[PDB]
């Protein structure tokens, strides 16, 4: 129970027994062969009833007798005893009457191994024995039995489309056909953006400053200058020379706000977004205010592309991240979800050290690169729109047929954006984006992309079928063997035909 | 010295033993190398004894690595691997109800009062009964031992009385108990394991039958899917809905029982088919028994049948060889074999097909060295005289419905 | 460190004479009829205790008055004896019954008292309530006078299935029952109530025989006797009437065996040298 | 319910009349784990039942049939706190057949 | 002289006084009858070594004799049982947070085993050395001392292990805070098996009432099977599909929770039926509720009706007593018991027909002493005037698809 329990053997042997051979070589011998003939023994016997490593072909026997199932179409017995055809295969044999030592062509070469119905490999005999299993323990439930098929034959690792693994059972419930939880993305120099079928709206007055009187300077302190916006020549995401730069004067406190219409709202997650590159600092700081001292701070590291820093002064921060993109811009995103209504705009500095917050002292004279600010609720940054002391509201697409699945756009797609979307359609998941439109520059109605495989009602009653294949290479003797019905290792509902087949 | 596992034939792990020369070549090269391990020497003497406990150790390690797998367990040792699937091992009754006793004026019936059935049945009175001047009471019953049984309908016999109580009759208010006895089952619980093997599940052909077997007094069931529905024949049985489970349960079970764990394991929306007339005989006929949904809302009917009872007959001619004289213990292992007591040979079940080469099979079983010549069996219906030996064959197909029983005295064997 | 309770049954509730107190019970059993004897001399009594125990037990209320349906007419006492060292005890039970006499044995300054108890003094029962069976075997008789005496049986013997007419319709009272129960094949089989538990036993038969009782160390010597062999032991809490012995003595070694027992003698003294247990015992089949 | 009195010793064996029967149960350190030979009426019914918190010594149905009773550990067996903090406690027909109905739904 | 210690009732161990006597007898019969067993001889050393041996096999086949029984296995092998159905034992790891702030100054180097500590205790041990670079401020990865779910708040954590030039600890929104687990028991591994016994040993109906019932705010389920292999009505609803499962939802719960529950509890293949026209309110459109399939990508579709709502209206004559009631008293006794909050009477749950008598039974129950007069009741539909009076009957009678409730304004009293 608790106080130790020896069985040692060695525990015989007194001190006396310190220089001796004999008694401690004796002593020794048995220690050793008790245990390899009973610990050992019991070692590997209990890794033989492990059915999930019972590569033992006795324990899969064992099993197939405890289970039922009938053994003549399993694969048992070592390997390499077909002749075929091919040098890795064995030979015939002959009446080398004078027994050479290469032992003639080949130690044998038989017919063992059987096709059409016998699975040779012992990795799917113990999937068989498991699914026969859950077979004989199933009730019909298809939830239950398809994460058993999941935990079979994928060890419980969520699997995506392109394999095709294992599927429903008996449920003839046809799925889908209408299109629902339908998003759209778009690619451009932004990357993959989502649109929003919802009017959505920027709060920002401005996005691109190229005056200093766009954002005010903000310092308590006021030690020196407040940081000045300059309009700087480099080629902005979008495909301009428009950007701005930031400056924090060695000794200077100052952030620059945004002039946002305030408030923006209480218990509503807020989002802010900008882009910047890479100046003479390695890295920027944003704030996100709400009552004092309720404000939500971030850091963005534009090279390493990592988040090292956000800070919450209060229940504030939800999430930040940051989107690459080309040129080595960054867009970066603070998603904060306060109780408060108290948000009332967002500040921007430079930052002298990895974590120099919105007012930490600056030692030098740092510049960074930014344009393009956007503040909108939700908690994901949108398709960046224009705003010159404006909340722009607009509305990216209306779905004008959800069966047939074509899409009108609010204005048709610039050249080379693409377009991508996800969700259910025609009976199949679209769980990644699927491209389905190029932009022309003159349409803005487009066609949706067929989604996942196989309309899936299987029209019909009290039966069903399998499918499975693409994904885990499963043999086509297993594919026939699990296909019998006699061997019954199928999980089957009395009065339901299911047949495996499918691939 | 060694652990040969069989790896697919036998499934046994077989000790090699061998070890006396392991043992003395471990004395060698650690005592030294001129040991002379001969007998009648100290040295020799105790490597013997330890050779002969590592023998004992690789026996009693091989029993109990064989044991898990089932076929070469035994009580308490299979029992776990019945219990692994849920086959619940088995339970018990003895008690009757409701009898009737005739007798004369103002006696006071004994309790535990002995009475005997015609088949030795060995009956004590329940409750201490006083009778009444009219000249018929009630008294409760409880057989002697704990074994299955089922009494005759009429009243038999008494033992224990007072020469007034004349004596105990039973009427159709009487009520009878289906009783299990240790586990009986010792090779048929072997049997049994790979019928009842899907005790745990539900909604399924093997799920229904073991369901339904697990029922106490259900000897065989046989269910058929029927699930390629065109009407037609499936596996035997005519049918009449397209798809529908069919069930044959043989025994005597309780009725209500019996449905109400056919009901259990439902299978969902597919119906209960038992026409085609012939097809087994229907329990209510029409309309079987209700029952009652546990889920609750209305008032369902589940609908099965029993098997066409057979007689079954046997006449072997067997040569006494090998000079061990035994008349008649062939008729024994006949009916011993038949009634499912043999390891390994369900004997005559619900779908069986009663053959004379299995029939001599378990006479070779129960006594080799009589060298049997004919064997012939043939059977006929419920009822019927004995089919005379025109009829006696070697097979008879006996289909899918219908049950065969043989009896003690229906099987002769001359000695030539 | 010898512990002996004595715990009497009363309607305040049970009040435990410990070992602290001068006690000495003499306890006499064996497999006959007759019922097992305590004699218990109890000294350093308080008055309050005196007036409390000796008050109750009294002869009256059911001769002069009426006072009586059930139990509560007369104090049932029990006895707990063993060892105790380190912590653990060993307190068995080793006597049931209720007190007969009482009487004075000391006088001042210790006055110390001396009761009589014996096991199913109850004869002051319900004169047989239910009627014994007219015709039935002896294992149902003995079924029956179980029931009546309200006991647990242990019936065990080759004669069960033997018929009996009217095997006890003179039995005046439930003690009778026993009484009847040995009067019917008194060779060998010899029925007693040991405790709670009413044994219907061959007499050359152990009642348990999973629970021989090895013994090696004795008082004195074990010495034959014309029927088996005999011998004094020190009190161990686990040696029952009727049950199995397996002997092996050093001083005597032809007296070696398994035994049964017949008899049994305690004489257990909390404040005195006697804490011995005597057994009488027979060679078992 | 009727609590078994348990001694905080390796090994025991403790005999009595419980539940019309006559019980005995021997219960002994195995290794790491407590295991109990228990007989009733003399003969033997079960050896080396690992003994586990809850859950029914006599495991299979014909030992605890008809109405004979089981014995349950409110806590994993262990020989250490036998007495003060682990007992063992003993049912009858109809009471453990509400517990096995409490236990089989859980 | 080693008996039979594995027996057909599990491995019988005999105590080591036993064995380690064999032992000795076995070798004073080997060597000689008068042999000096000491413990320092070499003959005693092998006899001790035969005895801690022949006993380390008999515990361990004593320990793994009857494994294979779940409900009494242990360790691995139990765990090897329980994942034949998937469950498996979780995996005793940490708390293993990152990006953990550290302030101080210069170049303060925090070294491995740190043992920070949150205010809650929860001990956390540094598992990265890092050197705090000039801005003051650096991130580490923390480990807990302990294992599982440790919580670990945002604030500041103090150290308990400090060196010199370490200022604090600080927990921002950026540390990822990953939780661990604390494995299982094997008593909870039990506990799972049984729970997954219990959920797949029930038939399709009643794993519908259960799963469906177990949602909240569903305050009854009525669920019906076809079972028949025709359109018609079985015993009060008129199906549409000859085989299917009809099932109506009372209580006012969460669509997607229920659809979910009904979703787990599909049987499969039967599928669901909206009913004919006015079986139910086939709610949620012509199409059911599609849900994802926990397991794989894929959805299944689901089709439940609510209730058809109908009003009743309650009229009462009651005669007041010698003590005083108020008709609030009488209207809230009725509507309780429609409710069903009353103790055994289940309320007016779907398909419940409304009687007066039951109505009529309430109000005596929670109000005795009061003699009731009139007793009748009304059933109307949904936002509909309230019925003239005549229509009132005795006793209503409520179709399989229909629940009637009572508002305390329904409830009309008259003293008389």
């Amino acid at each position: 129970t608790l106080p130790a329990y020896n069985s040692d053997i060695q525990q015989a042997l007194k001190w006396l027994h310190n220089q001796a051979p004999g008694i401690t070589g004796l002593i020794q011998r048995k220690a050793q062969w008790y245990d390899r003939f009973s610990r050992q023994f019991w070692a590997n016997w209990e890794r033989d009833v492990f059915h999930l490593k019972t590569a033992n072909p006795f324990g899969l026997m064992v099993w197939c007798i405890i289970l039922g199932t009938p053994s003549k179409g399993f694969g048992l017995y070592p390997k390499n005893s077909s002749w075929a055809f091919g040098r890795l295969r064995q030979n015939f044999i002959y009446s080398g009457t004078q027994v050479p030592p290469p032992a003639d062509a080949s130690p044998g070469g038989n017919f063992y191994g059987g096709g059409n119905a016998e699975i040779l490999n012992l990795d799917e005999i113990r999937k068989v024995l498991q699914l026969r299993y859950v077979a004989l323990i199933s009730n019909g439930s298809i939830a239950y039995i398809n994460r058993m098929l999941r935990y079979i034959f994928n060890d419980d690792e969520p699997w995506d489309e392109a394999t095709g693994l294992y599927f429903y059972l008996m449920d003839s419930t046809g799925e889908n056909g209408p299109v629902e939880n339908l998003a759209i993305y778009r690619k451009d120099w932004e990357g993959m953006v989502l649109l929003s079928s919802s009017p959505r709206t920027n709060h920002v007055l401005t996005s691109t400053p190229a005056s200093d009187a766009d954002w005010p300077g903000v310092d308590p302190a006021a030690s020196g200058i407040p940081v000045t916006v300059e309009t700087a020549s480099a080629t902005a995401p979008d495909g301009s020379a428009t950007v701005c730069k930031l400056t924090k004067p060695a000794g200077s406190t100052a952030y620059v706000s945004a002039p946002i219409d305030g408030p923006l709202g209480s218990g509503s997650t807020v989002t802010f977004s900008f882009f910047a590159k890479a100046g003479s600092t390695r890295f920027i700081a944003i704030q996100s205010a709400a009552d004092f001292p309720s404000r939500a701070d971030a850091v963005f590291d534009l090279d390493s592309g990592n988040v090292i820093s956000d800070q919450m002064l209060d229940s504030s921060v939800v999430s930040a991240r940051m989107i690459r993109l080309e040129n080595g811009w960054w867009r970066c995103v603070l998603t904060t979800k306060t109780v408060s209504s108290s948000f009332r705009a967002a500040y921007v500095a430079p930052a002298e050290t990895n974590f120099s917050w919105i007012d930490s002292n600056s030692s030098a004279a740092i510049d960074v690169l930014i344009w393009g600010a956007q503040i909108e609720l939700g908690d994901t940054p949108t398709g960046y729109l224009e705003t010159t002391g404006a909340p722009v509201t607009m509305t990216d697409y209306v779905l004008q047929n959800a069966q047939t699945g074509t899409v009108k756009f609010t204005q048709p797609l610039p050249t080379g954006v693409e377009a991508y979307w996800t969700g259910d359609w025609k009976g199949g998941t679209a769980a990644e984006p699927a491209r389905f439109a190029v932009g022309n520059g003159t349409q803005d109605t487009f066609t949706l992309s067929d989604p996942a495989y196989i309309g899936l009602p299987t029209s019909g009653a009290f039966k069903l079928e399998y499918r499975v294949g693409p994904a885990l290479n499963l043999s086509p003797q297993l594919i026939n063997l699990m296909n019998d019905r006699a061997v019954g290792i199928m999980p089957t509902c009395a009065g339901c035909d299911v047949k495996v087949i499918q691939e | 010295a060694n652990y040969n596992y069989i790896v697919d034939t036998g499934v046994i792990v077989a000790d090699t033993a061998d070890v006396l020369s392991d043992v003395e070549a471990e004395f060698r090269a650690a005592l030294g190398a001129n040991i002379n391990l001969a007998a009648s020497t100290p040295q020799g003497s105790l490597v013997a004894a330890e050779a002969i406990a590592r023998s004992s150790v690789m026996r009693n390690e091989a029993r109990i690595a064989n044991t898990i797998n089932p076929n070469v367990s035994f009580g308490t040792f299979l029992d776990a691997i019945c219990a692994l699937m849920g086959i619940e091992r088995g339970s018990d009754l003895s008690t009757f109800g409701y009898g009737v006793q005739v007798t004369g004026r103002s006696q006071t019936r004994i309790s535990t009062g002995s009475r005997v059935q015609t088949p030795a049945g060995a009956i004590f009175t329940v409750l201490s009964d006083v009778t009444i001047p009219a000249g018929g009471v009630a008294t409760i019953d409880i057989k002697s031992q704990e074994y299955g049984n089922i009494p005759l309908p009429v009243g038999n016999l008494i033992i224990i009385d007072g020469t007034i109580g004349w004596s105990g009759a039973k009427v159709i208010a009487s009520t009878r108990v289906d009783p299990g006895s240790r586990q009986m089952s010792d090779a048929e619980l072997k049997n049994a394991r790979v019928n009842r093997l899907a005790i745990q599940g539900r909604n399924s052909t093997m799920a229904i039958k073991a369901y339904v077997s697990a029922v106490p007094n259900v000897t065989s069931v046989n269910v058929i899917e029927n699930n390629t529905g065109a009407v037609q024949v499936v596996n035997g049985v005519s049918f009449t809905l397209p798809y529908a489970v069919w069930v044959c349960v043989a025994g005597n079970p309780d009725k209500q029982a019996v449905a109400d764990a056919l009901w259990a394991a439902h299978n969902g929306g597919t119906p209960w088919d038992y026409g085609a007339t012939n097809n087994g005989v229907p329990v209510d006929g029409p309309n079987g028994v209700p029952v009652r949904d546990p889920a609750s809302g209305r008032k369902y009917v589940v609908k099965w049948t029993t098997p066409i009872m057979y007689d079954g007959y046997v006449n072997v001619t067997v040569q006494q060889g090998s000079s061990s004289v035994a008349p008649e213990a062939i008729q024994n292992a006949v009916v011993n074999y038949a009634q499912g007591k043999v390891e390994g040979e369900e004997g005559l079940v619900v779908g069986a097909s009663l053959s004379a080469f299995e029939v001599a099979g378990a006479i070779a079983r129960e006594i080799p060295g009589i060298y049997i010549k004919l064997c012939q069996v043939a059977c006929v219906a419920a009822g019927s005289p004995a089919p005379a030996p025109g009829d006696f064959t070697s097979e008879y197909v006996m289909s899918a419905f219908g049950q065969a029983t043989i009896s003690v005295g229906n099987v002769r064997v001359t000695f030539v | 460190k010898r512990i002996l309770r004595v715990t009497f049954n009363m309607p305040y509730g049970p009040e435990v004479i410990r070992e602290d107190l001068d006690v000495r019970v003499r306890i006499m059993k064996a497999a006959l009829r007759i019922q097992n004897r305590a004699t218990m001399e109890i000294f350093g009594l308080t008055t309050q205790l005196r007036e409390s125990l000796l008050s109750q037990f009294t002869a009256w209320k059911h001769r002069q008055r009426q006072v009586g349906r059930e139990d509560e007419l007369m104090i049932k006492v029990s006895v707990e004896a063993g060892y105790s060292d380190q912590g653990r005890e060993q307190v068995s039970r080793v006597f049931v019954g209720e007190v007969a006499i009482v009487d004075i044995i000391s006088p001042p300054p210790d006055i110390g008292i001396r009761i009589q108890c014996y096991t199913r003094q109850i004869d002051r029962t319900k004169t047989i309530r239910n009627m014994p069976p007219a015709n039935t075997t002896f294992v149902k008789f003995v079924e029956w006078g179980a029931n009546e005496m309200g006991l647990n049986f242990i019936c065990d013997t080759s004669y069960n299935d033997q018929v009996l007419k009217n095997p006890g319709r003179s039995i005046t009272v439930a003690s009778a029952i026993l009484a009847s129960i040995q009067d019917m094949y008194m060779p060998d089989v010899a029925a007693f109530v040991d405790d709670d538990i009413l044994i219907v036993k061959d007499r050359d038969k152990v009642i348990r025989p999973d629970e021989v009782t090895n013994v090696n160390s004795f008082v004195g010597i074990p010495s034959w006797s014309e029927w088996g062999v005999e011998f004094q032991c020190l009190f161990e809490p686990s040696i029952r009437v009727a049950g199995g012995v397996a002997v092996e003595s050093l001083m005597n070694p032809s007296v070696n065996g398994n035994y049964v027992i017949t008899a049994l003698e305690y004489d257990l003294a909390s404040r005195d040298r006697p804490f011995y247990i005597k057994v009488m015992g027979s060679p078992a089949a | 319910m009727k609590k078994i009195p348990l001694t905080a010793v390796p090994n025991q064996a403790i005999s009595f009349n419980a539940g019309s029967s006559y019980w005995k149960i021997r219960l002994y350190q195995n290794m790491d784990m407590m295991n109990a030979d228990i007989s009733r009426d003399g003969v033997i019914v079960c050896h080396g039942v690992r003994c586990f918190g809850g859950i029914p010594l006599l495991q299979y149905s014909r030992q605890y049939r008809p109405d004979y009773g089981n014995f349950v550990f409110d806590r994993d067996a262990d020989w250490t706190l036998f007495g003060d903090g682990i007992n063992l406690f003993y049912l009858d027909g109809a009471e453990f057949a509400e517990y096995q109905a409490l236990a089989t739904r859980k």
